[PDB]
């Protein structure tokens, strides 16, 4: 049941867990010859590639946070702060 | 003859005590090491057992075989088996020895290493002979049998270096010391009540002048003299452990030169 | 089982001294440490080699 | 490029406590009622006795490798016996209306009380120290 | 089979501390005494003070005498044997008397700043060694992953791992399902 | 006038003994009779040794050659301990020992002996220190109740 | 019953022969089944 | 087993060389050679002599794990001076002083009885 | 499945996060890697090598799902890989894998490591991951697990990896630190007198893998170039690390070479031992992790080891029978010390034996007597040991170990060298098992020392028969008490972890169970992660009323109580200023109330409590970073400070809801950090203490705020398990008064036992 | 006993006090005796704490017992793990201890609803548990350039 982009109340920061899932979801795909979106400035290693992706902010996924009552907030990779 | 200086103080077939003088610790130590690890020598490194009715297992005896020191004074004229174009072994890469023994007597019959027969062509290079130094000319006890008990064996010796297995090594212990008074302070002496009461004077102190209790510590000194003493097991005479030692160094370092050249 | 051929620690051959060690004691009546020094085994490593061998073969050879 | 303090001391005291090669000299100025030295010294490379006395200068040269002697076979911005190189860690103990600046030589420590050289002593490390006998 | 000692095998003195061999060195590389004696074995001092195994250390001092003098060294319990006396005798045998010796670094020849406690000590090989013990089960046609190993991985947050390692190979079968009556009743 | 190095013992405050022990060292059992100086050890340790000695390798009997057991471990080169107890005699430990007298250094030298680990001399090994025989026997029966 | 340890059970076991004194020790053991 | 055969401590694997020489990035006039199937015996000796050479600004070696016989020696030198040149220069003295010594020895031994 | 198990060994040449895997174990385990034009060349070489040569491969699978077995496969040497095929390749250097020592009682017993392929047959580890796995090298074996996909690889390296587990939440400090050898030696290396010469020096420098190549300059130039141990360690400690510490009379000239002080990554003063380099609250490994990050920190241990074990390999360290001997005079003083206590017990004896002893209140006579002779005998034991400890020298190698931290304590010296002491079984002297006596070598009714278990002797001297037997009685008691401990302990641990396993933090910051219920309305009452929290002192709380007003009151309107103008540029110009005064008086009022509040929360007065954001450290850093002259007024103004600090408060956020409810929570959650705050960045402090500039000041604060926000707990963490493992694991290292204690207590707790063993009221 | 208490000038000082400590427990009644401080009486029986002073006071006594255990061994566990535990034991308001087919039949007749947040549930089903890295979903970002 969905929570509008304004009014969102959870962290704007990426969590460790989200980042670990992201990079690995992505590296699974780059390891299955999916197209990539960044410059390969030498890299062969799919995690690594993905982590340059996540730093240049070109990973187009969205994290859907459920709250404990069935409600959710959708935050884009692009947006989440990575500390 | 300018440079590193020698000074024998004893010598014997078996030992050679000396003093190196005007040289760095490192070269000293390196000579040390080479004597211990890298000087070629001869030793059983293959044994085929036709028969062993002995009370000892085959590997057991085989091992003991590799340990009996074998004449090695012509060992530069022996190629390493792995450099020789033979298939396996032959007379340019090996001595072959034989061992047979049957417990003929009621009482127990010893197998010693003089009971080792060479079988192969030496080309008149003095190698392979079991080395003998006991009164009785037995050399080493390999085995023992009871009446009815048999052992038959061949062995192959090969040239080898103690890095590879210590059987191949020529030297036995090698004394080595420097600064017997303590004057460099390279070591700091543990004690209860007094550092001199309690530690023994090395014999190597006479040769060297006690320090004098005013004399403020000498920051410039180096390690220039060393007291060694090489002991030979016998496969190679002694003076020879040292000269061949010197010499293996010097080839070590020249392989380095040749390979700057090939860069 | 049988004298070992060399000192474990120094390499000195020690396999050629057992006969004698034992003749030095039983025939010329030396105490174990003057004996061992007669054989030239003067570091403690080789001493221990002679001094603690146990000739088990002697008991193995009693079986037929 | 300079030198920056320099004076002559009286040594009140030489404690070696617990160490052997190292000792802490409690020295005075001949001149000033006010300016003091506490300092650590390698006694084996430079012995020092009760009441001996001392010529002491902090200086600031003659941050790149180090290179052995050779420059050192003529170029000696030393005519001393004893020279350390340390780092000021100071506490401007700024105490009473006299200074104290701190210095550590690889851990052999120093400390100068006084006042006339506030507009003198490097805020900063690069600080050598020199002694002749 | 003959079992040559290796890295991994176990050893022990008789004072109730074991070790495994961590690495072997050949003789050149060991530290040596001026007499050119070198150790068969080097054990760490940290193993000592907290175990309070002074028997070890006296066994080694009495053993050194006994080898140098050719007598059996009386280690029985409850006698008048004393360090003092043991050390006495060792000193008459020209060693310093608490069993230290100066030793030299093998790599370099140089002497060692501190001296070393050095002496024979009766060590036992115990059964039960890294060849019996090494296995590695990864199929083709302990050693597990229990509740407590799960719980560590839930503590880390590692859900993907926890699913892969706990799954079946038992294939994901697919099924349609009513969204009112959740059952597998659906004619597809 | 006592030997400052001896242990304190507190005397016979006794005129009525009726007996005397034969030897205190008889309070021990078979295993702990093999530890040297166990009166210089913390108590638990004598307890672990009394176990691990049961795992050491020596010569279990002079007959091994001829038995055939599941498993057996005989060391190449048994030596008798430089330090023994008087109880050993009776336990024959000198005759069928389980051990060898290793020259041991106690030292930090490289860091590869940390945390109840040891550096061993490969040359020493080369020349046999600690080597041992191992035997496994396998059995089988024949046909049965078919 | 010699074969099993069937009696009180572990009453009979196989003689240890690891080492001579482990044997002597085994022959000398005791066991208490089951307040300090 | 998983033990590497002993010969590997003194003899070269297919494909490997006695030296590899590599330029140091850290600092100028600096190299790191890595010597295979060599150890301290050579390593500490060449090293020690590169430091009797006054155009030698740095020298040092190490075996980075004791399982492998390989050592790595790093020479840094004054501008104008190839390091490789310094290693010949020092290999050269070594061979010289030994030269010597074998001679002072071979002599001192004849002067001898037993 | 995809795992192996061997014997582990230690190795000073591997990094913290490595694991050596024998090659034969690397050839058995496999990872499925997908052909892609990034790897199709390596994969191909691997295929050509095969099962039996490592780097190689055991299977290739195609499109179809057909499994090509390279050992058998008549075409094993002729395979042309296609894109999208898979290759099950052996594992190889740098693949992640998980390594675990059982029993796995907390999550750092299962960490992810970097493979290093090695010869012989044991898994090998760095000495400093030892402690968390509670593993050593007399036998222990460990398991290793190989992850099977890319996701799974990424989990393991981005959350379970070694380096990430340096600092643990269990106790809000490191769980890994320098041990054993490198400890013994890092101390010896760092003493006053330790100097090194250039040959050795440069060999130490080269030994640090990322030394920039610069020979640092020697602390002695003059007779000799001689560098100190200090400075060479210092090469390993990276730039931008600052640490200070004052031990019981340390000063900035530490006579003794106590404490520590370290600035810009160089040691200035103090010997480095377990406090500095061990796994200690506020020490270098905790600092560097935080200031520079996990990966650097985990390099540091391996640089430090590099260095120091180098050095220790050349220096040497042993111990011997000698180190336990104390002086003939000392042993005569020990012997009397002991004699005196036996006389005191004798008079107590006679005294009881004439009935002139009194009990005091409900305690029997005999109990009274026992309690007294056991005080006496232990006070002996102790005095005798302190005696020994004093007498032994600095060069005493046992002492050198205790000194450093690496191994041994007092009681050790004591028992070895001076006297082992009273033995006891269930809390009492050896009891009369025969009738009226402890052994038949005594007469009846004997309550003396020797009769009931004192052991007079040391281990050096050896025990008597009687002594011997009563120490083994004692001994035994431990060996049973330790199996019962270990088993009681493992069952609690597994029930607390099943109890708590489902609690998690949710993206509301709430902590809840698998039905949603709330257990905590925000995790930990503060919403932090306990890895990020450190012991700081809250300054307002302590101190006299006078001294708090010196330190914090600014009165602009008084010429004694304003800010001197050398503090501050604006300082002339604000004297007498009325309206700055009204802000400053509101700052103070707040500091005042802060002091009342806290003193109600910690009624005791304890000042030091764990909080997130180490502000001292930050200020220390801004002081280094901006080259700060203590000798010129600052350009800060009153308001930059005082509003500057107010404003920072509003952005220290843990909760983020628009309504009032969440806002009050937000404010209550940040209360205690806020008081530290205000205390630390009060006006007079900022100026007269810290001396900050404007720039430095504004750096302070945007630092405080990123650090704060990065401490907050992350949603999704399973804090339940955590909790339980943190309470459990330490409950296992209880292997060890007249209230029920330790594990059975804790059994009586978690059981909710109607019928406790010692129930007690304390009445004031 | 010594008790740190602020002094008139503000800084904390020791001030001894006598204290009584008992074998056996009657809190409701001893609380009442003249001359004691009832605000500060304690007991290591948390049960009784709960029964005289209620759930919250019980929860604070329980913490304090668990922390005592842990610190008497001389170790240190951060607050929030034992605070967790103790909240767990007191959240239903009383002190609750922490220490197949049959079962499913019960579920059936009770209409058990299993939330499917656990790990084993989720393994049965072939899925990741909504813990850690499972506690959100990830979706393809159609909203981006
Ligand atoms: N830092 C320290 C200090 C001491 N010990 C110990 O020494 C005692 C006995 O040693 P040992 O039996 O060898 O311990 P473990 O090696 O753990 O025994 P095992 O591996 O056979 O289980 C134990 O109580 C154990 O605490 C330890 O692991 N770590
Ligand atoms: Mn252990
Ligand atoms: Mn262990
Ligand atoms: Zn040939
Ligand atoms: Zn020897």
């Amino acid at each position: 049941k969905a929570i509008p982009k304004d009014q969102r109340a959870t962290t704007p920061y990426m969590t460790k867990y989200e980042r670990a899932r992201i990079l690995g979801t992505r590296a699974l795909q780059i390891s299955m010859n999916a197209p990539v979106f960044v410059d390969l400035e030498g890299e062969t290693d799919p995690l690594r590639i993905a982590m340059k992706e996540l730093a240049e902010k070109k990973i187009p996924l969205v994290i859907r946070r459920y709250l404990p009552d069935g409600s959710f907030e959708d935050w884009s990779v692009e947006e989440l702060i990575v500390d | 003859e300018e440079g590193p200086q020698v000074k024998i103080r004893e010598a014997s077939k078996d030992n050679v005590d000396f003093i190196l003088s005007n040289v760095d610790l490192a070269m000293a130590n390196s000579l040390r090491r080479v004597m211990i690890a890298e000087i070629p020598t001869l030793a059983i490194d293959s044994v085929e057992v036709e028969t062993n009715t002995t009370v000892l297992a085959d590997e057991f005896i085989a091992h003991r075989l590799g340990l009996i020191p074998l004449q090695s004074m012509d060992i530069e004229q022996l190629e390493y088996s792995r450099d020789c174009f033979c298939e396996d072994h032959c007379d340019k890469c090996s001595v072959v020895l034989t061992l047979q023994a049957f417990g003929e007597s009621e009482s127990t019959t010893n197998v010693y290493s003089k009971d080792l027969v060479i079988v192969s062509n030496l080309m008149g290079r003095n190698i392979g002979h079991p080395i003998i130094q006991d009164k009785e000319g037995n050399g080493v006890l390999i085995c023992k049998l009871r009446k009815g008990q048999e052992l038959k064996l061949t062995c192959v010796a090969k040239k080898g270096i103690a890095k590879e297995h210590a059987k191949w090594g020529p030297a036995a212990a090698i004394e080595f010391e420097y600064d017997p008074w303590n004057k460099l302070k390279h070591t700091d002496y543990w004690y209860e009540q007094d550092s001199a009461k309690e530690w023994p004077q090395s014999k190597n102190c006479e040769y060297e002048d006690p320090p004098n209790e005013g004399d403020p510590f000498d920051y410039k000194a180096q390690a220039d003299t060393f007291y060694m003493n090489v002991e030979s097991v016998g496969s190679i005479p002694v003076d020879q452990v040292v000269v061949r030692g010197i010499d293996t160094l010097q080839k070590k370092v020249a392989s380095i030169l040749l390979a700057l050249t090939q860069m | 089982m049988i004298v070992p051929v060399r000192c474990f620690s120094c390499g000195k051959v020690v396999g050629d001294k057992w006969e004698s060690y034992l003749n030095l004691l039983q025939e010329d009546e030396l105490d174990e440490g003057t004996a061992l020094s007669r054989l030239g085994l003067k570091r403690y490593c080789c001493r221990r080699m002679i001094l603690t061998h146990v000739d088990l073969i002697e008991k193995f050879l009693r079986y037929n | 490029s300079n030198t920056l303090f320099d004076d002559i001391f009286q040594v009140s005291e030489v404690d070696p406590g617990r160490y052997n090669k190292v000792c802490r000299i409690e020295a005075a100025s001949t001149t000033q009622d006010q300016c003091k030295l506490t300092l650590d010294i390698n006694v084996e490379l430079f012995p020092v006795a009760a009441q001996d006395s001392l010529t002491v200068t902090i200086a600031s040269s003659l941050t790149r490798s180090w290179r052995p002697p050779q420059a050192g076979d003529r170029s000696l911005a030393d005519d001393y016996d004893y020279v350390m190189y340390g780092t000021a860690y100071k506490f401007e103990e700024v105490s009473k209306d006299l200074i104290a600046v701190y210095y550590s030589f690889g851990g052999l420590l120093m400390r100068l009380e006084g006042n006339y050289r506030n507009l003198n002593n490097l805020k900063q490390e690069n600080a050598y120290l020199l002694i002749r006998r | 089979t003959t079992k040559i000692p290796q890295i991994g095998d176990k050893f022990a003195s008789r004072h109730g501390q074991k070790g495994t061999i961590g690495i072997t060195y050949r003789r050149e590389d060991m530290p040596f005494t001026a007499e050119g004696i070198v150790p068969d074995l080097i054990i760490n001092p940290h193993a000592i003070p907290s175990r309070m195994t002074v028997a070890h250390l006296i066994e080694c001092l009495l053993s050194k005498v006994a080898a140098l003098s050719g007598n059996e060294g009386d280690a029985s319990p409850f006698t008048d044997i004393t360090v003092e006396g043991i050390s006495k005798l060792l000193r008459e045998h020209g060693y310093q008397s608490r069993g230290f010796e100066v030793m030299y670094n093998g790599h370099t020849g140089k002497k060692l700043m501190a001296q070393i406690f050095f002496g024979p000590t009766y060590y036992q090989r115990l059964r039960h060694m890294v060849d019996d013990k090494i296995h590695a089960r990864a199929r083709g046609p302990g050693l597990r992953f229990g509740e407590m190993e799960r719980d560590c991985m839930i503590a880390h947050g590692a859900a993907s791992f926890l699913k892969e390692r706990l799954m079946e190979a038992s294939d994901a079968f697919r099924v349609h399902i009513c969204g009112i009556c959740g059952l597998m009743t659906v004619i597809a | 006038d006592v030997d400052p190095a001896k242990r304190i013992r507190v005397s016979h405050h006794a005129t009525t003994f009726t007996h005397c022990e034969i030897h205190p060292s008889m309070i021990l059992g078979v295993a702990a009779s093999i530890i040297p100086f166990p009166d210089h050890n913390q108590s638990p340790r004598n307890t672990y040794q009394s176990a691990m000695g049961k795992q050491a390798m020596g010569v279990f009997l002079t007959n091994y050659n001829v038995r055939m057991d599941t498993m057996a471990n005989i060391l190449y080169y048994p030596q008798k301990p430089l330090g023994t107890t008087r109880a050993m005699e009776y336990l024959k430990f000198r005759e069928l020992p389980a051990g060898q007298n290793a020259i041991v250094a106690i030292a930090c030298y490289s860091g590869y002996n940390q945390e109840d680990s040891m550096i061993m001399n490969q040359s020493s090994i080369d020349r046999g220190l600690f080597r041992s025989l191992f035997f496994r026997s396998y059995m089988d029966q024949e046909k049965k109740y078919g | 019953a010699l074969a099993t340890g069937n009696w009180g059970a572990g009453v009979s076991q196989v003689l240890n022969r690891y080492t001579y004194s482990s044997t002597l020790s085994h022959l000398r053991r005791t066991n208490t089944p089951i307040a300090k | 087993m998983n033990a590497p055969d002993r010969f590997e401590l003194f003899l070269l694997g297919e494909g490997e060389s006695k030296l590899k020489i590599d330029p140091d990035t850290k600092a100028p006039n600096a190299v790191v050679i890595t010597f295979e199937k060599e150890d301290h015996t050579l390593g500490n000796l060449i090293r020690a002599e590169l430091l009797n050479d006054r155009k030698v600004l740095f020298a040092a070696y190490k075996v980075e794990h004791p399982f492998f016989a390989r050592f790595k020696l790093r020479i840094q030198t004054t501008e104008g001076y190839d390091p490789k040149d310094a290693l010949k220069n020092a290999c050269n003295s070594i061979i010289n002083k030994l030269g010597a010594l074998k001679t002072n020895f071979e002599t001192e031994w004849n002067l001898q009885t037993l | 499945d995809f795992s192996a198990r061997t014997v582990i060994s230690g190795d000073p040449n591997l990094e913290l996060d490595q694991v050596g895997v024998p090659k034969s174990i690397a050839k058995t385990l496999t990872y499925p890697e997908v052909v892609t034009p990034y790897n199709i060349d390596r994969l191909t070489q691997l295929v050509r090598n095969g099962p039996n040569e490592h780097p190689g491969a055991k299977y290739v699978i195609r499109d179809s799902g057909d499994r090509i077995d390279l050992r058998y496969s008549k075409r094993a040497g002729d395979i042309q890989l296609q894109y999208g095929w898979k290759v099950e390749r052996h594992i190889m250097d740098n693949d992640p894998v998980l390594f675990n020592r059982q029993p796995s009682l907390h999550k750092m017993s299962m960490m992810a490591h970097r493979v290093k392929v090695i010869p012989y047959s044991t898994f090998r580890l760095n000495l400093s991951v030892t402690s968390p796995y509670n593993a050593d090298f007399d036998g222990d074996e460990m398991n290793l697990h190989v992850p099977q996909s890319e996701e799974t690889r990424a989990e393991l390296s981005q959350l379970c990896a070694v380096p990430l587990q340096i600092v643990s939440p269990q106790s809000n400090k490191p769980c890994m630190g320098i041990v054993q050898d490198t400890l013994c030696g890092i101390r010896k290396l760092t003493l006053r007198d330790t100097f090194i010469e250039l040959d050795q020096v440069l060999n130490m420098l080269y030994w640090v893998p990322d030394w920039d190549g610069v020979i640092p300059t020697p602390a002695i130039i003059k007779p000799k170039p001689l560098w100190s141990g200090k400075q060479i360690l210092s090469v390993a400690i990276p730039n931008g690390i600052h640490l200070q510490r004052f031990d019981e009379g340390t000063t900035l000239l530490s006579p003794k070479d106590n404490g520590m002080l370290i600035i810009d990554g160089q040691i200035i003063f103090g010997v480095v031992e377990k406090k500095t380099v061990g796994s200690s609250n506020g020490g270098l490994i905790h600092v560097v992790t935080r200031e520079k990050g996990p990966q650097v920190c985990a390099k540091l241990f391996g640089n430090i080891q590099k260095v120091v074990n180098f050095w220790l390999l050349h220096n040497g360290f042993s111990t011997g029978i000698g180190d336990t001997i104390a002086d003939g005079p000392t042993m005569r003083e020990i012997t009397e010390t002991i004699a005196e206590a036996k006389k005191k017990v004798l008079d107590v004896t006679k005294e009881a034996q004439a009935n002139l002893l009194t009990a005091k209140h409900g305690m029997t006579l005999r109990e009274s007597f026992e309690d007294n002779v056991v005080r006496f005998l232990n006070e002996a034991r102790d005095k005798a040991g302190r005696l020994a400890e004093v007498n032994l020298k600095d060069l005493n190698n046992v002492k050198q170990m205790v000194m450093a931290g690496s191994k041994g304590s007092f009681i050790n010296i004591a028992q070895m060298s001076a006297c082992v002491g009273q033995q006891s079984v269930e809390g009492k002297r050896i009891a009369f098992g025969f009738v009226d006596r402890t052994l038949p070598h005594f007469s009846k009714d004997d309550y003396s020392p020797e009769s009931k278990g004192f052991v007079e002797n040391s281990y050096l001297r050896g025990l008597t028969p009687q002594e011997f037997f009563f120490h083994a009685m004692g001994g035994r008691e431990g060996l049973i008490d330790t199996a019962v401990k270990t088993a009681e302990t493992g069952y609690i641990q597994r029930r607390l972890v099943k109890a708590l396993e489902d609690i998690m933090v949710h993206y509301d910051n709430t902590t809840r169970n698998s039905l949603g219920n709330v257990i905590q309305f925000i995790y930990g009452e503060d919403g932090m992660d306990a890895a990020h929290i450190e012991k700081q002192s809250l300054d307002t709380i302590g101190g006299s009323d006078a001294a708090f007003e010196k330190r914090y009151r600014v009165d602009l309107l008084n010429t004694d109580h304003t800010l001197d103008p050398s503090l501050l540029e604006s300082g002339s110009e604000i004297l007498g200023d009325l309206k700055l005064q009204v802000l400053l008086d509101e700052e103070y009022k707040q500091l005042v109330k802060d002091r009342k509040f806290l003193r109600e929360v910690f009624v005791d007065g304890e000042a030091n409590w764990p909080l997130p954001v180490n502000i001292r450290r930050i200020i220390q850093n801004a002081q280094q970073t901006f080259h700060i002259d203590h000798t010129k007024p600052s350009d800060l103004t009153i308001k930059d400070i005082v509003l500057g600090v107010k404003d920072l408060q509003e952005n220290l956020l843990v909760l983020r809801g628009k309504n009032e409810i969440i806002q009050n929570a937000q404010r209550d959650a940040v209360t205690l950090f806020c008081c530290l705050l205000r205390s630390r960045l009060a006006t007079r402090r900022v100026l007269q203490e810290y001396r900050l500039t404007k720039q430095a000041f504004d750096w302070v604060l945007s630092n405080i705020e990123a650090q704060f926000l990065r401490s907050v707990v992350h949603p999704g963490e399973m804090v339940g398990v955590l909790a339980a493992q943190s309470i459990g694991e330490p409950a296992t290292q209880m292997t060890l008064k007249k209230v029920t204690s330790g594990v059975p207590r804790l059994k009586e707790i978690l059981n909710v036992a109607k019928n406790m063993k010692t129930p007690s009221l304390t009445v004031y | 006993y010594d008790r740190k208490v602020p002094s008139p000038t503000g800084e904390y000082v020791k001030e001894p006090e006598w204290v009584l400590e008992t074998d056996g427990v009657n809190l409701s009644e001893v609380m009442t005796v003249p001359g004691i401080d009832p605000t500060r009486i304690y007991t290591n029986s948390f049960i009784d704490i709960m029964e005289v002073l209620g759930i919250e006071a019980g929860r604070a006594a329980l913490y304090k017992e668990v922390y005592n255990v842990i610190a008497s061994d001389g170790s240190y566990v951060n607050y929030r793990h034992m605070a967790l535990l103790v909240d767990v034991m007191t959240t239903q308001g009383g002190l609750t201890s922490v220490t197949t087919v049959e079962i499913l039949f019960e579920a059936g007749a009770s209409a058990e609803l299993d939330d499917c947040r656990g790990v084993s549930e989720n393994v049965i089903l072939g899925q990741m548990a909504p813990i850690g890295t499972g506690a959100f979903d990830v979706m393809i970002d159609e909203e981006s350039l």
